[PDB]
């Protein structure tokens, strides 16, 4: 966390700084997207 | 007269701050 890295989560991959936030996704919904239709957050595929 | 720039600033579009701040403009 808190570093520039290339991450691969489940079937998604990308580069960016990963920081745990207070956002809460619905129970079964892992991947989000912003107003630009680009993922701004991802839920930990393993932990919650 | 009214994040939005948060998403767009990440796409590679950078919003440059104005050389003249709104605080000094009020003093004009």
């Amino acid at each position: 966390k808190n570093k520039c890295v290339n991450f691969n989560f489940n079937g998604l991959t990308g580069t960016g700084v990963l920081t745990e936030s207070n956002k809460k996704f619905l129970p079964f919904q892992q991947f989000g997207r912003d107003i630009a239709d680009t993922t701004d957050a991802v839920r930990d595929p393993q932990t919650l | 007269v009214t994040d939005l720039i948060c998403a767009q600033k990440f796409n590679g579009l950078t919003v440059l701050p104005p050389l003249l701040t709104d605080e000094m403009i009020a003093q004009y």
